[PDB]
């Protein structure tokens, strides 16, 4: 937990959202998410951020 | 669009495409997942998410 987050995968990220979201998608997020956690924490935030409010608790 | 275009850094990055993703403009193409606006992420991806909407079809 030194080093932030590789500044291209973040541009996967939201180069993946660009996808139809369902496919590839699923294995992009996956996939940068998995080469980037930071991000992950962000984008699983943004999913979440859709359900987290409906459900409160996480 | 970005809104951090006068700050820039890691926290801007995740913002940049955070910021993005709350203004989904696949909402455009998705007229169907507009909905939710972003039901295509709540897809599912793992074999759960939720249980609002049938971001998939039959979670």
């Amino acid at each position: 937990p030194n080093r932030s987050i590789s500044p291209s995968a973040l541009q996967d990220l939201l180069r993946t959202l660009k996808s139809p979201s369902s496919p590839q998608q699923q294995q992009q997020v996956l996939n940068i998410l998995k080469s980037n956690p930071q991000l992950m924490a962000a984008f699983i935030k943004q999913r979440t951020a859709k359900y987290v409010a409906n459900q409160p608790g996480m | 669009p970005t809104t951090v275009e006068g700050r820039n850094d890691e926290k801007a990055l995740l913002e940049q495409l955070v910021s993005f993703l709350s203004g989904k403009d696949e909402t455009e193409l998705a007229e169907l997942d507009r909905a939710l606006g972003i039901d295509k992420l709540v897809q599912g991806g793992g074999l759960d998410v939720l249980s609002k909407l049938v971001p998939r079809g039959s979670l």
